[PDB]
RNA sequence: UCUGGUGACUAUAGCAAGGAGGUCACACCUGUUCCCAUGCCGAACACAGAAGUUAAGCUCCUUAGCGUCGAUGGUAGUCGAACUUACGUUCCGCUAGAGUAGAACGUUGCCAGGC
RNA sequence: CUGGGGCGGUCGCCUCCUAAAAGGUAACGGAGGCGCUCAAAGGUUCCCUCAGAAUGGUUGGAAAUCAUUCAUAGAGUGUAA
RNA sequence: UUAUUGGAGGUAGAGCACUGUUUGGACGAGGGGCCGGUUACCGAAUUCAGACAAACUCCGAAUGCCAAUUAAUU
């Protein structure tokens, strides 16, 4: 169980922490979220 | 022994949970409908003051025809339209009862829809 | 002797001792029993003490009832320590009584060997007591 | 002794459950499967197998773990399977009496019994690993137990 | 059975019922068929009297101010200390 | 050498109602403070996350019955 | 006036028992071709019709059988006051719980149809 | 800190009783928990209703599974109350 | 501060509807005396009567508390 930070390509910063299983989700999670800077949803990824 | 339920008591139910946040207020009264295994009826409610407003109904003179039966909700949406239009023809809240918004009730609302309300 | 087989809480509060009997009042199970007039406890080791000495002068031949159960622990500390770090370790069990409560009822034999059985009962008993009969009218 | 007031009121069977029973399977996934194979053979319903209700002590189960199977047979092709099959498993049972005089809970219940005997009577289960007793529920719509066994006494040996 | 009474006017004290219980005077109540409630009193010997002669189950001529009416007794409170009656409840019985 | 082995609480919450029957109540007032729903929010009132019952226009406060066994708190409008 | 839809009211409205009713409603009821669907089953859901039936659901009359409601009078407890150290007493207000008499087999709003 | 001090125990947070029907309220008074977890065990839209008891029925550990009736949460609700 | 009116809350007291504790008596199902069964005895369930509770509640005061009135005194 740790700390996951999600990252934006275009936006340019990392805006968004989580967390996370290690252990049930070794994989790198992905999920959509608002970038204001941008002004709409787009999709980030851990980092 | 097999014991069979009856079926109108369990609209109820469901009907009164549908029921907890969808009320009328007089500028969106309610549209109630009730579906019988022959006939479907309608009514406008303000539930503030517990008045009904408007109502049609397939039983009704009429509207007196054979169509299979689903026309004839049809025909008992549009004329309830013009029944609601003569006096305040705005947004209201659809009341599906209890029953499954499919088939005939959706084919009420849908024709309640494409005549002139805002719901 | 008598005690419950288990409890929720091994440490309780001590009972109110002021007040009037709240309930069983009145001989319901025999014909003569033995009302108490003053307050006090009764400590499981008295009510053993004062059923054998009823039960062996009426020689088996009656029946008796223990109208009274101690379901309440007390507690006492080792020999004389200061004062407070927890409380003790439980020492007893006891029953509250107030005026009015029946305590023993017998039933089987006549009035005068009834009136001797409870008279012999009441002398090992920690409180003031009064002869009574079924009740009438 | 029927004296019905109206045709309506005329006790008929409502409906027949067989269940297949136990099917506790530590390690009888296969045989699991090769049971609800038999179960989808014996009669022409999707078999749906079960699943444990509750945690038995001292016992392989937990909550989950399908050990179990039932069907539910009351259409009309399903009626038709049961009489049949009824019809077939009376030559087969070799029983006097055929079924046992008090089965009915008072509600009309049959609850009656099997042991893989005359199961597998069409197709002979010589590839089976194990025996598939069942258990025949017959739902009667009718109030009076004596009036059901009467009812059921009608094509039937008990 | 006769038993005589005495109509209680309204609102005693609870000093007024001790010494109504200091003397052989108990508080009673009459309600039920063809009366309105009424509280009265009643002598403790004479209740006694009369209870121990028509039985726990029986009809009383209960005289209450001109009227008499055929009575039974409902229940009563005892005190079983001191050994005296404290209340009694009377029911019309048409 | 004995000891003890209870000796800890925790802090007092301050539940219970903190405004009265009658009463005059701004926008978002708190009314009541509680685990669970012990009262309910009824006409013009919200309930909150942790259950809190506030006020949603300003008005006068009105606790009463609901069914046999419940209650509710309501604001009305003119005052 | 009857029935139906939809609201308000702490079961005085409920559960139980007995008895009657139908083309004006409603339901059981016919079937699964189509919309749709069932861990399987047109059982349930959905759709298409009107052959039968009041048997059931439902509606009306009877009963207080269980459940619910419930006085008056008395008792317990207790604010205040006055005595007192009694497992207390006296005065004055308030006044239960249990129990008894008794009530009760619902009251009422809006709409449509029938009257 | 401490019914002298030492030795022993304890030190932050959550829930209950003591607590005297608003809130608050002490003792080395009486009982227990926490130093996380979940990618769904979060959102929304649709459906659905239990334990248990009772009677039957291959295996039946008495009760596993199946069927009927009653059954107010007695079931269940990640984790103490 | 008092009169009147409205409200939140579970103490005293009571009670046993739930969770625990308890005394008698029935009823039956079971093991079981036997020669499988009688009876005993043993344990479980439903019942009838009667009791106990700081961490029980189908109930539930007196007081205290929060408020509002062109109310009366201060």
């Amino acid at each position: 169980r740790v700390n996951v930070t999600l990252a934006c390509t275009e936006c340019g910063d990392r805006n968004y922490i989580t967390t996370k299983n290690k252990r049930n989700n070794p994989e790198r999670i992905e999920m959509k979220k608002y970038c204001p800077r941008l002004n709409k949803y787009t999709l980030h990824r851990e980092t | 022994m097999i014991s069979k339920i009856d079926k109108n008591k369990v609209r109820l139910k469901r009907h009164a949970r549908v029921r907890t946040n969808l009320s009328g207020t007089a500028e969106k009264p309610r549209l109630n409908v009730y579906r019988s295994n022959k006939h479907i009826y309608a009514q406008i409610i303000d539930d503030n003051k517990g008045v009904t407003l408007a109502q049609a109904s397939s039983k009704d003179s009429d509207i007196a025809t054979t169509a299979t039966k689903v026309e004839l909700a049809t025909k008992v949406g549009e004329a309830i339209a013009k029944k609601a239009a003569d006096k305040g023809i705005k947004e209201i809240v659809f009341d599906r009862g209890g029953y499954l918004y499919h088939g005939r009730v959706k084919a009420l609302a849908e024709a309640a829809r494409e005549s002139g309300l805002e719901f | 002797m008598l005690l419950p087989k288990r409890v929720k809480y091994r440490r309780q509060h001590r009972p109110k001792t002021t007040g009037r009997s709240k309930g069983g009042n009145y001989v319901t199970f025999g014909e003569f029993g033995l009302q108490a007039t003053t307050t006090s406890w009764i400590t499981s080791r008295q009510i053993e003490s004062a059923r054998i000495a009823m039960t062996r002068y009426m020689k088996r031949g009656g029946k008796v009832w223990i109208k009274i159960f101690p379901h309440t622990p007390y507690t006492k500390k080792p020999l004389e320590v200061r004062m407070g770090a927890g409380k003790g370790a439980v020492e007893g069990w006891i029953a509250v009584v107030k005026p009015g409560r029946i305590l023993f009822e017998v039933a089987g034999v006549s009035e005068e060997v009834a009136r001797e059985a409870l008279r012999l009962a009441s002398h090992k008993l920690p409180v003031k007591t009064k002869f009574v009969k079924r009740e009438e009218l | 002794k029927f004296n019905y007031s109206s045709v309506m009121e005329v006790p008929k069977i409502d409906k027949i459950v067989v269940n297949m029973g136990v099917g506790d399977a530590v390690q009888n996934s296969k045989v699991l499967d090769n049971a609800v194979e038999e179960l989808e053979l014996i009669t022409g319903q999707k078999p749906l197998v079960t699943k444990a209700k509750k945690s038995i002590a001292t016992f392989r189960l937990r909550e989950g773990m399908p050990i179990g199977a039932k069907v539910t047979l009351r259409g009309e092709r399903m009626y038709e399977f049961l009489d049949k099959l009824i019809s077939v498993s009376l030559p087969r049972v070799r029983d006097f009496q055929g079924v046992s005089k008090k089965a009915f809970d008072g509600r009309g219940n049959y609850t009656l019994g099997v042991k893989e005997q005359l199961i597998f009577p069409e197709i002979d289960y010589d590839k089976v690993s194990k025996v598939r007793g069942m258990d025949i529920v017959i739902v009667t719509t009718a109030n009076t137990d004596e009036e059901a066994r009467e009812l059921l006494a009608n094509f039937g040996m008990p | 059975a006769s038993l005589k009474s005495i109509i209680r006017q309204g609102k005693q004290t609870r000093s007024d019922l001790k010494q109504l219980r200091k003397s052989g005077k108990v508080p009673a109540v009459v309600y039920g068929y063809g009366t309105k409630n009424v509280s009265v009193k009643v002598d403790e010997v004479e209740f006694i009297k009369v209870i121990r002669e028509v039985g726990r189950n029986g009809v009383i001529e209960l005289g209450v101010g001109s009227k008499t009416i055929k009575v039974m007794v409902a229940d009563y409170q005892f005190d079983p200390l001191k050994n005296q009656i404290t209340h009694i409840d009377f029911l019309a019985i048409n | 050498v004995s000891s003890t082995k209870n000796g800890r609480d925790s802090e007092s919450k301050r539940l219970g109602a903190k405004r009265a029957d009658g009463q005059f109540v701004t926008g978002g007032s708190i009314l009541y403070r509680q685990r669970g729903t012990k009262i309910y929010p009824g006409e013009n009132v919200g309930r909150g996350g942790d259950d809190t019952l506030f006020a949603k226009i300003d008005g006068v406060v009105k606790f009463e019955r609901k069914g046999r066994d419940k209650k509710q708190v309501s604001v009305y409008a003119v005052a």
